[PDB]
């Protein structure tokens, strides 16, 4: 709401599903599981959820950062914009996708094996882009994104992917003034989320997103053995919407399974 | 308590280093097999799994029969050890202005091999790509103390240094076994970055 | 239903008298022609007495009036970028040679109609006029009686074929006999019509859900191309027979798209809906949103459509903007909470579909119910008849599947679709016809080393096309609106446009392959996808593309890429680094063979004239009457034009003018033309012809490889 954060990556997996396709952004449960798993670890995560519980507690998943805070395309009402550029686009004339990161693909080995190629794609930041996720400025954030910087965001992260620099700065206004969680006009949530039920039958009429299933695995500590995740589908990082919804952090643990797995999808709105 | 400590060499090149590629297009009269490199820089790169798997295929011939490296490079079983506190990086070729300096067109450069058969004795030519010689990149490996490693942290430092007096003595890239290998780490330290820890001793132990 | 299937008969078959006209020149008016001749052809009361008074009868009459809005059937493509040919009246024979419309094809012919209305008088008089025997009067009326002018006494551009008519007459007559079913020449403004189209939304992305590592990696990108085209098409014929219509309903099946012309009925609109929500409700239990269909229709009025340039766009738009609608507003809140209250435990996945419903292997590790149809279907691929069976495997329905039987009784079955035998050569009764291009020759691990050519000369690489037209949809906007006062752009023009786009890269380009050892895995026009044997893949592209340009009259150009690939490199890795060359071919002004790597685009007008033909076949002539200059020349002339200063140019004089004299002097001359070719066309000021020379010198060295 009042801070927004700066990822500077240089080398990052981010996912889409697979290894062999990776994707620029990360769609905020990824950085909210990788606090959870940095306050796991260090152990804070009772604090860091009493925290999250909370509806000061916001966050919002990666945009891009070339000189100044990107948007998603807010989808409908005639890819990313600059904020300078929302405005103009809800007009709308031309904001071809410039190059943010170059995603290239590269096959990997396992030598000396029996089925032993794999290929893992790159999103290649093009020397000055950064991701940015606004979140509430709290020192239980600080202390867990700063220590993110070394253990990575998203991909194979210990084989050198998703290693960042973090950056915290202030919001640059006509940006602050457009984050509201609680409004009733043209609304588009710059996170990917998830309503509850009733308020959910209140957001599909209206609502022009897409839906993106964030699903397929649950890290653990406690089964020795990989166990899938309950398959959530989502919202949009576009998404637009009227009256203004509100959001779950979906516990979506492989049932009877020994902790929670919390697949945080509650929304920061953008007005229009 | 909890601490990332990062390790730090400038991990210089005393051959040439062949890695990788995807094998696009042998295109008759340029390189077949190119050496890796970085799209935006396209500088020679040391990716950070050729580094990760390189010594810790080094160190299953050590510390074999384990727990001590399934804790330091993760298992995909075994519920304790999965992403096992060392995170390394890709390696960046620091001093290209260097080797600007002592004087050179490309960073890269064209071997050529060839393959005489045993009995028609024809050869076979082959334009190998190696990065070129006494270049350094930036090598910096993250290892994440908690209280579990609290139990047992400095038995691995006689690891990851071991780890590191064999990259020296392996080759760490391609086809190695003839030249094409011998890297070194000069320079190299450690600190504490995120946490809070002690690494005088470390860094005395690191000579 | 028996007034409605006699309604289509004498729909489809009404204006058949004028075949009957035009052969044996007749006099008096072709539906009376048309009539009697039916009469004493088969026994039919009501389809006889309105092909009588067409000119029952009265919903005949004003759908020949709808679809109609001497000389042979010109094209499609007098009416795009100007540039006008003629038809040879033929039959569309599914192996035989393509009819390309060359522009002295005007003339009274009135030889090809005796055999058209000998074959109609032959296969039409023991023919039974039931509901399920109207799906051959449509296959075999496309086989004789396309490529026959519509109505060519007027001064008016005869594209349209007759089959087209007649076909749209009947799809205008079923749907204003529902219409007027509803209710119980003002007509013309009413709003009966309802240009209805679904989108699948999903196909480029469910072929292409394969790794490097996939066990059969081809096999699943034909399989998976032919079952959605498959399930396209049965998404087409159970709405048209979920509802009370049928095929000619219809104006094509070829992407994921498929352009109806049912009526407003206020009931088409809720069967519209509730088929929608089933089919979907069928893809979330088979798929889990992979893959969604989306159905949008536009009302619009007969008046509408005669204006004509301003008023069929407005109405595809309007269709095109609730399909749009419905792809981003996805699904309806029961579906979703259903989607995410799951209670599942899983620990295994599909490799493939990475999905968790059925798990039973089928190889090394485990397989989903879907991807193990995909197995199954893989190899009754080469089959002949696919049949739409309840509960057989494979499904592409709710209360469906598809099997591809190999022309068998005892099995149920609801629909045959044949699918490379012709429009009426081994037809069953439930039989409709499928455009399918996949010619098939030696399998895919033998194309790298059947390479040579039995003489040991020939480099052992694996190429492979991803060809497409320039711009499809742009074509389907506007098109046809380019010349006149943005005329010309109708239903029945777009729809024989469009089948001609299926006719072509579906069933021709088999007979643009009937040799040349190449597997063509899936074509549509959209894309094509042929994974060969090099030297008879770059002939496959130039053969097709030069065959593309005897059609079309040189408009619509297409732009191709083929990779060169070793041994065994896996096909996910090779379909991808070629869509890198055929979207770097794409990166110029119209069109380019990009060849081999990322450059080497050429534009194929200075290719196959000027490489292919020209370049290569005087480098040909050079080392093949010469013995003293080999490979080492060749080699080093390939490095002169790869690195290419003005130096190199000094070097290379002085290299050719070096070797001229270390000939054997009666080879001296012969090598100093070559020389001054050479030495001509690497510095030609163009810089084209380095290039070519430079690509023409690779294709010599290809060859010419022990």
């Amino acid at each position: 709401t009042y801070k927004l954060y700066i990822m500077t990556f240089q080398n990052a997996h981010f996912g889409s599903g697979t290894l062999d396709s990776s994707k620029l952004t990360f769609s905020a449960d990824r950085i909210f599981s990788a606090l959870v798993l940095e306050a796991l670890k260090m152990g804070k995560l009772d604090a860091f959820l009493a925290e999250a519980n909370q509806d000061k507690f916001t966050l919002t998943d990666a945009f891009p950062f070339q000189f100044g805070p990107f948007l998603p395309k807010p989808i409908g009402y005639p890819q990313f914009l600059a904020l300078e550029n929302v405005d103009d686009y809800l007009n709308g004339e031309l904001f071809e996708n410039e190059e943010h990161a170059v995603i290239d693909t590269v096959t990997k080995n396992q030598p000396h094996k029996d089925d032993n190629l794999y290929q893992v794609a790159t999103t290649r930041f093009s020397n000055d882009t950064s991701l940015y996720v606004i979140a509430n400025e709290s020192d239980l954030l600080n202390e867990l994104m700063s220590s993110l910087q070394y253990s990575g965001l998203g991909g194979k992260r210990s084989s050198g992917f998703g290693r960042f620099e973090l950056d915290i700065q202030n919001i640059p206004l006509e940006l602050s003034d457009r984050l509201t969680k609680n409004h009733s006009d043209k609304v588009m949530s710059l996170t990917t989320a998830l309503p509850v039920d009733a308020d959910l039958e209140e957001a599909m009429e209206d609502g022009h997103y897409l839906l993106t299933k964030s699903s397929g695995f649950a890290f653990s500590h406690a089964t020795n053995e990989n166990y899938r995740k309950q398959d959530l589908y989502k919202f949009a990082s576009g998404s637009t919407f009227s009256k203004t919804f509100e959001g779950q952090i979906v516990d979506v643990r492989p049932l009877d399974f020994p902790h929670a797995v919390l697949n945080y999808a509650k929304p920061l709105f953008f007005k229009l | 308590t909890f601490a990332k400590i990062k390790f730090s060499a400038q991990i210089r090149l005393e051959t040439g280093l062949h890695i990788g590629g995807s094998d696009a297009f042998a295109a008759i009269g340029a390189i077949n097999s190119p050496v890796i490199k970085d799209p935006i820089t396209n500088l020679p790169i040391i990716p950070g799994s050729s580094l990760k798997g390189k010594m810790r295929t080094l160190l299953a011939k050590v510390y074999n029969e384990s727990d001590i490296l399934s804790r330091l490079f993760g298992n995909s079983k075994d519920k304790r050890f999965k992403m096992g506190r060392l995170i390394f990086r890709d390696a960046f070729l620091s001093n290209a202005d260097e080797l600007d300096s002592l004087g050179v067109r490309s960073y890269t450069e064209v071997k050529f091999e060839n393959t005489i058969d045993r009995i028609t004795a024809e050869a076979n030519p082959r334009q190998i790509e190696r990065a070129i010689r006494n270049s350094t990149f930036d090598f910096e490996l993250i290892y994440e103390i908690t209280d579990e490693n609290e139990n047992q942290v400095e038995e691995d430092f006689k690891v990851i240094r071991d780890g590191l007096k064999l990259l020296e003595l392996d080759y760490l890239g391609g086809s190695g076994s003839r030249g094409y290998g011998k890297v070194a780490f000069e320079n190299l330290k450690a600190t504490t970055v995120f946490g809070n820890y002690d690494v005088k001793t470390l860094n005395e132990l690191l000579t | 239903k028996k007034e409605k299937i006699d309604l289509f008969y004498g729909a489809l078959l009404a204006d058949i008298g004028k075949v009957i006209q035009r052969a044996t020149g007749e006099r008096k008016k072709h539906a009376l022609v048309g009539a009697d001749w039916f009469d004493e052809i088969a026994d039919n009361q009501v389809i006889s007495d309105q092909i009588r008074y067409h000119m029952l009868a009265y919903i005949t009459y004003i759908a020949d009036n709808i679809a109609s809005g001497y000389t042979n059937q010109a094209d499609i493509f007098n009416v795009f970028g100007a540039q006008k040919r003629y038809f040879k009246p033929t039959v569309l024979n599914l192996k035989s040679k393509p009819n390309f419309a060359s522009a002295t094809y005007e003339p009274f012919s009135k030889g090809d109609y005796a055999a058209i209305a000998t074959r109609i008088k032959n296969e039409l008089a023991e023919f039974e006029f039931n509901q399920v025997q109207i799906d051959s009067l449509l296959n075999l009326f496309e086989a004789t009686l396309s490529f026959v002018p519509s109505s060519t006494n007027t001064k008016e551009i005869a594209d349209i074929s007759l089959a087209d008519h007649s076909r749209l007459t009947a799809a205008f007559a079923l749907a204003i006999y529902d219409y007027l079913e509803d209710k119980g020449s003002a007509f013309y403004e009413e709003e009966a019509f309802l240009l209805a189209s679904f989108d699948l939304s999903g196909i480029q992305d469910f072929i292409y859900n394969i790794n490097i590592a996939t066990n059969g990696a081809a096999k699943q990108l034909k399989a998976r191309s032919l079952y959605l085209d498959f399930m396209s098409e049965y998404i087409a014929d159970s709405l048209l027979d979920k509802l009370g219509l049928n095929r000619a309903n219809m104006l094509y099946v070829g992407g994921g798209h498929a352009y109806f012309v049912l009526a407003n009925t206020e009931k088409t609109v809720e069967t519209l809906v509730q088929f929608e929500k089933d089919f979907n409700q069928f893809l979330l239990a088979n798929f889990q949103t992979r893959l969604y269909v989306a159905f949008g229709w536009g009302s619009f009025a007969a008046k509408d459509i005669m204006n004509s340039p301003e008023s069929y766009r407005q109405v595809y738009q309007k269709a095109s903007r609730m399909i749009s609608k419905k792809k981003i507003s996805r699904y309806d809140y029961q579906t979703l909470m259903l989607l995410n209250r799951g209670g599942k435990s899983s620990e295994r996945e599909c490799e493939i579909c990475h999905s968790v419903e059925n798990l039973v292997s089928y190889h090394d590790q485990k397989v989903c119910d879907i991807c193990r149809g995909l197995y199954q279907f893989s190899k009754e691929i080469a089959h002949d008849h696919f049949i739409i069976t309840e509960n057989e495997g494979l499904p592409i329905g709710p209360n469906a599947c598809l099997k591809g039987v190999a022309f068998e009784k005892l099995s149920q079955e609801a629909f045959s679709r044949v699918y490379v035998k012709n429009d009426y050569k081994a037809g069953t009764v439930k039989a409709t016809h499928v455009f399918v291009g996949d010619y098939q020759c030696d399998e895919i691990y033998n194309y790298a080393a059947l390479s040579k050519n039995e003489n040991g000369l020939g480099i052992k690489r694996l190429a492979v096309v991803r060809l497409d037209v320039d711009d499809l949809g742009a074509a389907f906007m506007a098109g046809f609106s380019q010349q006149g006062n943005g005329q010309y752009s109708t239903l029945s023009r777009s729809a024989t446009f469009s089948r001609s786009m299926s006719l072509f890269f579906k069933v021709y380009i088999n007979q643009f392959a009937s040799d040349k050892k190449l597997s063509i895995i899936y074509a549509g026009g959209d894309d094509v996808f042929a994974i060969g044997s090099w030297q008879d893949i770059i002939a496959f592209t130039v053969e097709l593309r030069e065959n593309f340009i005897k059609w079309t009259n040189g408009k619509l150009t297409l732009s191709a890429g083929i990779g060169l690939f070793a041994d065994k490199t896996p096909i996910s890795l090779m379909a991808h680094q070629t869509g890198e060359l055929e979207e770097a071919a794409k990166g110029n002004e119209k069109d380019s063979i990009s060849l081999f790597s990322s450059d080497y685009t050429f534009k194929f007008d200075r290719f196959i004239t000027n490489v292919y033909d020209d370049k290569l076949e005087q480098i040909r002539y050079f080392f093949n009457h010469q013995d003293e200059r080999g490979k080492n020349f060749i080699y080093k002339l390939i490095e002169l034009l790869r690195n290419h200063d003005r130096m190199n140019m000094a070097r290379l004089a002085y290299y050719l003018t070096r070797l001229e004299e270390l000939t054997r002097e009666t080879d001296r001359d012969k090598f100093k033309t070559f020389k001054n070719l050479f030495y001509s066309w690497y510095t030609n000021k163009n810089d084209k012809d380095r290039k070519e020379a430079e690509l023409a010198l690779l294709l010599y060295i290809y060859e010419i490889r022990k």
